[PDB]
């Protein structure tokens, strides 16, 4: 036994000096040894050796092409690689404990610093040995997120920044053993695949934020693994689509939107998915019919770049598409439509250039472009024909029609047309008929529901309308009488035309009529409203028409608001104009004619609102309603434009809700989701506003700074709280932009810092987010246990002291803790601060421990525990309430202990005392353990199943604590006996309790 | 299959054959000949006398041996079959190709033709035997484009031959069997199996009637069968060696015959006596073609494994010494490229056609540099030699007597260049990126605008071709027509991701690596092949104005500081193992 062991550690060191292809032999015929005897201890050189290969030609790799010192070219490291790792494979086939010892040595929570590229390819292909599969691929699973906890950790705190060095994660390890794979690691493929599903499936969205984000990383990763072995390997890419169909293509509406992103990458590569994985889209497509109408648009979109460039797949859509559309069951028809409108919106040219014994055959015949009109002409007119069906299909042809339109402008007079004839159906032509509009034909009884939405078929013919006057020129005509017409009965018109407050109920049928047609009514509105404003310019009597317009459409919204929603039909681009017009606009002409909108607040308010629903509208679904509205590079200069407005009118000007407040509200929601869409256009954003990202940022954030000072200047019952909420939310989100390392942070945390310590707010909101602020830069700078320390001191002296014969001096550090707000709000901010310094602290003792820099670390943790200590010390003979705040604290109590445990049981498997780590563990003794007793005895003495749950619920926290103490005494014994000094004198007998009935 | 890009270096117009011709039709309303080449071009001819130039037009659509070609419809359909697997329907009178069959797996070789049915046959090394109907076939569109397929079955071996009679209710076939498979073409069913045939049959009569049967064979023997009787009523030994082309009149009583033996004989059916010699040709003949104007017939056209296409008049047959020494009429034909050397930069190549002409090419610029006449073609190869060394990047096929270069995704992108080496004015150039480059300049998605690598350009009349390797053809076009419509649709189609991703994503190409360590003569390093010996020379001196202090050698023997250690592994190293230079003071 011991004979094996010994000569395979001769062999072990005759690895570097022999050649690299006489390695596989000797592995080969050490494998074979290792099968009578020591088996991990072979596994572990071949897997250390070749990692310091992989570390030393990568090294020597990074460079210029030039002249470069190579140990090893890539080629053949990758070669014999590749062989011994199948070696080991076949190894563990006929040796089941070969096996096992693999998955114990690269068992991972700890950085596992054995995992390696070779390691990592090795585990992959030991997948095909259906005996391992899952375990391996759950070992590697877990590996990768708790790499990326480990990266989000240090990204989020400073303090460990400077004391861990930088090292390699899993994730970049994994994506290079895909690269180094192209290289015939044929057997790491299977592997591979499965692995990157497993981290879409287990880690996908969700929707149906400390776990979010490596989980999101985690699920990037799996399509980063997916794509890149798409492309390399052509025997897996089959399969690669076929199981990302299989996830996309069902009727059981699970978010999929990772999985459709990750098929639109790979069909950017068409030409590969023709080759191999050509049948599985036709299967998909003739399985569009029973899929439901969001499911078909979206795998549509997915599939379009391979649409583009492919005539058979659109022949085989449009296929598909016309015998869906003929179907005469429905909700087929409906994505025949959707199919139809995609295939129009995007492509100018649709058209192309069998039974057992029927062949086709290649006809050189050249393209017809008459033919071609022909052929969208025919849809079209099918498309026609389905706007006398249900109100779903007419709301989707509405929306396609304006960027069909667009695309084809050959289609323009059929589509003209077809939205002429729909509106002839719903239009009085009576010069002095009042409504001008049906509202009673657009209602369907059978129940009562919609049939046609009139709002949105004017909000296509206006758009539709206005491209043609701009696009083509350079029925018309009769459009533009008509809508003139409207304007004009809709204003004459004193709402008891269109039968409106006689019921407005939420059920009775009369009332659900009366609902639809009130939006209806503000709908047309809003679109004549659009309408007026681009007519006939800047004139005064256009503008007094869309005044009448929205004093029609405000009191219909007032008239169902009090007796109680809808999207706004405005486009974004005109909401963009139209807030420009009305707030920056100084032209002598355009002002005599805007002083008529200008001069209705109720005006003012609503514009600004429209465009606060906007910008809601991208947060929650990344696109806008409107026209253009799924275009990313039209909604940023809209955005840009939209921002530029509501900086000028908020700060030129200060202060339901004011303009200047409403204004506010739009900046923090555009900052927000200008970073949560725009990340690369931050520069351009910050640009378009009146350097670097850091000098622009500052700008603005000085601009809000000044402002949130104004408010803290003013009184306390002046005080306006929700604009102060609104500014310190906008100083967050701004503050997110500048780098750390810069002077313009320096300033940003010290302005912060000041605020705090000067300004003393009665309001419990704005102390919270303030220090939430604070502490967000804080961390990112240095540890904050000297500021966590200095906030307790400022709880103690608010709040008094558990002893009620001593008195505590005030230290009065910070202003904005005072008697209000220093307990629940700051008391349970702080706590919270602590629980991550814990954690960190928890992370390098974890790490330490594995790993055997020490010396610096240990002192470190020890100074970081010494002063958490201090602000524990003083929390804990402070006369807290009896709710949240005692529950936490006695919570966090118990993790100070666990990791002052930690720290003691690492020097166990170390020490075989320094000074700094007996001080702390004096420290502990004399300032932490006889008050927790007398807080447990403070806390203690005063004072259906739901209260059965609660008492018993309420009987866990104080013996948690308890055991945390104890267990953290056994341990110092422990090490007293193994250090042999003695650290149970600084720690005094424990206090035990005994209940007593009065 | 992988897809291939090969594209033929020619002349826009191509008048003349540049190979031999395999199949000749007559057009007697218009009195124009048909010539199918073995350069893959259908050729239309004047057979009027009074032209000086009896070239009308050329039919240029496939990319391989036209095998057979017929004349239907009244002149105004010609159905052609090709080595390239495919049969094709064409427009005599303007000269287009309307459609392609490709219902065929190997060498098309054969077609019948029934003239009062409009039913023509095609077969070919596949075993297979497919009925087409002219008028289905050229009523055909883009939208129309199904057609049913009949196909006879039962042959075991490749057809070289096929036959029909004017009614078209008999088909025979000639194959490798060595026998004669007889069928209907209105009910596909088999009638029966002539058998006495010793060799594969090339060639195929029957009468207006179909009951009488006239076949040639490459044993020497022409042998007359009777389809009532199912056997052979007469058996002719007139050739010393195999029957390749056969002709017969009207009254199916005389048959004219050639083969390999260049001897072309008049043979009586009812008594083998009488027999005329009419001419004995210079090369063997393929393909015979009777002028029926006139009973007798006055001549006849005559096929050869030349370039060269001759008339031969019949006067005074039923009126050994040949009856004709000079023939009446000659179409002229071009030379045929047929031997080929690639120079070492791999970009310019030596050729020697049947003229014995030897021309310098250029492969990048897709264009002759220069012609040498009649110099020794071994003598010239060394007198061009040079001293570099560039991997292989494209191939070279003669099989159309052309010049065509294929490159394929192994080794298109493998030659890396410096501009300096080249006649470019150093960046560092991929030869296989820049010429793909060129030869999709004119595609749309290929624009970003510049055209082009901004190197050089291609003749715009260069055929460029899409095809599978061993395959089919995919896609077919002329550099200058990637702008169409229809063209750029057909493009994205067949074009595959390997070209897509340097002419359309513009990635850049691996760049290889040769590792060499060096030792002092009495450390590994890696570098880019066209590194320089300089650039070694002045790494040892830091190591250790460079260029005077230190020399490098390998097997013993000096290295040119100009030299690339790709120049130096190939010719100097010799060696199986890796690159070892030594350096040492000079």
């Amino acid at each position: 036994a011991e004979e094996v062991e010994f000569v395979v550690e001769k062999a072990l060191s005759m690895f570097s000096k022999m050649n690299l292809q006489e390695i596989p032999p000797l592995v080969y015929q050490l494998l074979v040894l290792s099968s009578k005897g020591s088996r991990k201890s072979v596994l572990e050189g071949i897997i250390a050796f070749f990692s310091a290969l992989d570390k030393q030609h990568n090294e020597e790799q990074s460079g210029d092409e030039l002249l470069d010192v190579v140990t090893v070219p890539s080629g053949e490291l990758r070669h014999v690689e590749g062989t011994i790792i199948l070696h080991i494979v076949f190894a563990i086939k006929l040796d089941y404990e070969l096996g096992r010892e693999l998955v114990k040595h690269l068992k991972v929570g700890d950085s596992n610093n054995n995992l390696s590229p070779f390691s990592i390819a090795l585990l992959l292909s030991v997948t095909r040995i259906q005996r391992f599969q899952d375990q391996v691929l759950d070992l590697l699973k877990t590996s990768v997120v708790k790499s990326f906890k480990d990266l989000q950790l240090l990204q989020g705190s400073k303090f460990l920044q400077n004391l861990v060095p930088h090292r390699s994660y899993v994730s970049t390890m994994i994506l290079e053993v895909v690269k180094n794979s192209v290289h015939s690691w044929d057997h790491v493929t299977q592997g591979l695949v499965e692995l990157g599903f497993i981290l879409m499936d287990s880690y996908g969205p969700k929707k149906v934020s400390l776990s979010r984000m490596p989980n999101q990383h985690a699920c990037k990763l799996g399509a980063n693994i997916l794509l890149e072995t798409f492309k390399i390997h052509e025997m897996i890419r089959q399969e690669i689509l076929e199981q990302v169909l299989n996830r996309v293509v069902t009727r059981a509406s699970s978010p999929i939107s990772h999985f459709l992103d990750l098929l639109s990458n790979i069909v950017m590569y068409a030409p590969l998915v023709l080759q191999s994985c050509s049948s599985k889209v036709t299967e998909a497509f003739d399985y569009l019919s029973f899929l439901p109408l969001q499911t078909v648009q979206r795998l549509l979109k997915a599939v379009q770049p391979l649409l583009k460039v492919s005539m058979s797949m659109r022949d085989c859509l449009i296929l598909v598409l016309r015998k869906a559309m003929f179907a005469n069951q429905l909700d087929a028809r409906k994505s025949a439509v959707a199919g139809f409108l995609l295939l129009l919106k995007n492509f100018k040219v649709l058209g192309s250039l069998l039974s057992v014994s029927q062949v086709h055959v290649d006809v050189h015949s050249h393209y017809n472009s008459v033919a071609n009109e022909t052929f969208c002409l025919e849809i079209m007119d099918s498309l026609r024909r389905c706007l006398s069906q249900q109100a779903d299909v007419r709301l989707m042809l509405y929306e396609g029609f304006y960027d069909v339109l667009r695309r084809n402008s050959q289609l323009a007079n059929s589509v003209m047309q077809t939205l002429l004839s729909q509106l002839k159906q719903f239009y009085e032509p009576k010069p002095d008929l009042l409504p001008p509009l049906k509202l009673e034909a657009c209602i369907l009884t059978q129940k009562i529901s919609l049939q046609e939405p009139l709002d949105y078929l004017l909000c296509c013919i206006q758009h539709c309308l206005a491209w043609y006057k701009n696009t083509v020129i350079p029925f018309y005509e009769d459009l533009d009488d008509i809508l003139e017409s409207i304007t004009n009965r809709m204003i004459k018109s004193e709402l008891e035309d269109f039968e409106l407050s006689a019921d407005f109920s939420q059920s009775t049928s009369i009332g659900i009529k009366n609902n639809i047609c009130a939006f209806l009514v503000m709908g047309v509105c809003e679109v004549l409203i659009e309408y007026n404003f681009s007519i006939s310019s800047f004139s005064k009597n256009r503008f007094e028409d869309i005044l009448s317009l929205f004093m029609c459409y405000k009191k219909l919204s007032d008239i169902l608001n009090e007796k109680a929603t809808s999207d706004s039909l405005l486009s974004m681009k005109f909401v963009s104009s139209l807030l420009t017009a009305l707030f920056r606009d100084s032209i002598q002409s355009h002002q005599e004619s805007l002083s008529v909108l200008r001069s209705s607040n109720e005006f003012m308010r609503y514009a600004v609102n429209v465009a606060l629903q906007k910008v809601q509208q991208l947060k929650e679904t990344g696109h806008v309603s409107g026209p253009d509205g799924q275009n990313p590079e039209k909604i940023f200069q809209n955005l840009c434009d939209i921002t530029r407005v509501l900086l000028w009118r908020y700060t030129s000007i200060p202060t339901g809700k004011s303009i200047s407040l409403l204004c506010l509200e739009g900046l923090q929601k555009i900052f927000s989701a200008v970073q949560q869409f725009y990340q690369p256009k931050i520069q351009q954003f910050l640009r378009a506003l009146d350097v670097s990202v850091t000098q622009r940022t500052a700008f603005q954030i000085r601009q809000f700074q000044r402002s949130l000072l104004n408010l803290l200047s003013s009184q306390e019952e002046d005080f306006n709280s929700k604009e102060a909420l609104l500014l310190v939310t906008v100083l967050t989100s701004l503050s997110k932009l500048l780098e750390p390392s810069s002077p313009q942070f320096v300033q940003m945390l010290s302005w912060t810092s000041k605020i705090c310590k000067e300004n003393s707010r009665e309001d419990a909101l704005f102390c919270k987010s303030l220090m939430n602020l604070l502490f967000s830069l804080h961390v990112s700078y240095k540890s904050p246990v000297i500021l966590l320390r200095d906030l307790s001191q400022d709880i103690h002296g608010h709040l008094g002291d558990i002893d009620q014969d001593v008195e505590v001096e005030k230290t009065n550090h910070f202003a904005i803790v005072n008697l209000r707000t220093a307990a629940p709000t700051v008391c349970l901010l702080v706590l919270s601060q602590a629980e991550k310094v814990l954690e960190e602290v928890d992370w390098l003792i974890t790490k330490l421990k594995g790993q055997v820099p020490n010396q610096p670390v240990e002192k470190a943790i020890i100074m970081q525990l010494g002063t958490l200590l201090t602000f524990f010390h003083e929390l804990v003979q402070t006369a807290l309430p009896s709710g949240s705040c005692v529950d936490t604290l006695l919570k966090d109590l118990c993790k100070m202990y666990t990791t002052l445990t930690a720290l003691v049981r690492y020097y166990l498997q170390v020490c075989q005392i320094p000074k700094n780590m007996e001080k702390l563990v004096k420290l502990s003794g004399s300032h932490l353990t006889p008050l927790c007793y007398s807080f447990i005895s403070y806390v203690q003495n005063k004072s259906v199943a739901t209260a059965m749950a609660r008492v018993l619920r309420e009987t866990k926290p104080i013996p948690n604590l308890i055991f945390a103490i104890e267990q953290y005494e056994k341990f110092l014994i422990h090490l007293s006996k193994k250090s042999k000094v003695n650290l149970m004198q600084h720690m005094k007998l424990s206090t035990s309790r005994d209940f007593k009935i009065k | 299959r992988k897809v291939q890009v090969s594209y033929v270096i020619r002349d826009e117009v191509e008048k003349y054959n540049r190979n031999g011709v395999n199949a000749l039709q007559l057009d007697p309303a218009l009195n124009r000949l048909f010539t199918a080449g073995r350069d893959s071009i259908i050729r239309i001819w004047s057979v009027n006398q009074h032209k000086q130039d009896p070239y009308i037009a050329s039919m240029e659509h496939h990319t391989d041996w036209v095998n057979d070609i017929v004349l239907c419809c009244n002149g105004k359909t010609l159905i052609s079959a090709s080595s390239d697997t495919t049969v094709k329907v064409w427009n005599a009178h303007k000269g287009f190709c309307m459609s392609t069959l490709r219902t065929h797996k190997d060498y098309v070789k054969a077609l019948a033709y029934a003239k009062d049915k409009e039913l023509v046959a095609s077969a070919g090394l596949d075993r297979q035997i497919f009925l087409w109907d002219v008028n289905t076939l050229t009523a055909l569109t883009a939208s129309n484009n199904t057609v049913t397929t009949s196909s006879l079955s039962g042959n075991k071996d490749s057809i070289y031959s096929l036959a029909m009679n004017q009614l078209g209710t008999i088909i025979v076939s000639g194959s490798t069997e060595k026998v004669l498979r007889v069928w209907d073409p209105r009910t596909c069913a088999k009638l029966m199996k002539l058998k006495g045939h010793t060799d594969n049959v090339k060639a195929l009569l029957l009468n207006r009637d179909g009951t009488q049967c006239l076949s040639g064979s490459s044993d020497g023997t022409i042998r007359l069968w009777s389809l009532g009787q199912q056997r052979c009523i007469a058996t002719y030994r007139v050739h010393d060696e195999g029957v390749w082309a056969l002709q017969v009149n009207d009254a199916f009583t005389h048959v004219y015959s050639g083969g390999r033996d260049r001897k072309i004989y008049c043979t009586d059916l009812r008594n083998p006596d009488i027999r005329v010699l009419i001419c004995e040709e210079k090369a063997p003949v393929l393909k015979m073609e009777l002028d029926r104007s006139a009973d007798p017939p006055p001549a006849i056209w005559v096929a050869t494994t030349k370039s060269t296409v001759n008339k031969w008049t019949l006067k005074g047959i039923h009126n050994i010494t040949p009856l004709c020494t000079q023939p009446d009429q000659v179409i002229k034909g071009g030379a045929s490229i047929i031997q080929c050397h690639i120079l070492n930069d791999k970009r310019h190549i030596l050729t020697k056609d049947t003229n014995n002409n030897v021309a310098y090419w250029d492969v990048l610029k897709a264009c002759k540099v220069e012609d040498l006449g009649k110099v020794d073609f071994e003598d010239e190869i060394k007198k061009r030699f040079k001293m570099v060394y560039v991997p292989n990047w494209f191939s070279v096929d003669l099989k159309t007597g052309m010049l065509t270069i294929t490159l394929d995704e192994s080794d298109c992108f493998a030659a890396w260049v410096s501009a300096k080496d080249a006649g470019f004015s150093d960046p560092k150039l991929n030869l296989g990126g820049l010429l793909l480059q060129a030869l999709l300049e004119y595609w749309p998605r290929t624009h970003v605008v510049q055209k082009g690598n901004g190197y050089f350009q291609v003749p715009p009349h260069t055929p460029v071709i899409f095809g599978e390797a061993g395959g089919r053809t995919l896609f077919r076009l002329l550099c200058r027509d990637s702008g169409g419509e229809t063209e750029s649709m057909l493009l994205n189609e067949t074009v595959p991701q390997w070209v897509i991703d340097i002419t359309v994503d513009k990635n850049m190409p691996k760049f290889n690596k040769i590792p060499f360590y060096l030792q002092p003569h009495a450390d590994r390093l890696s570098a880019s092949d066209m590194l320089q010996v300089r650039k070694v020379m002045e790494h040892v001196y830091e190591k250790i104005l460079a260029e005077e202090k230190i020399e490098l050698l390998c097997q013993d023997q000096v290295l040119d500081p100009n030299m690339d250690l790709r120049t130096v592994k190939h010719f100097i190293w010799k060696s199986g193992g890796d690159l070892t230079l030594h350096y040492r003071q000079k």
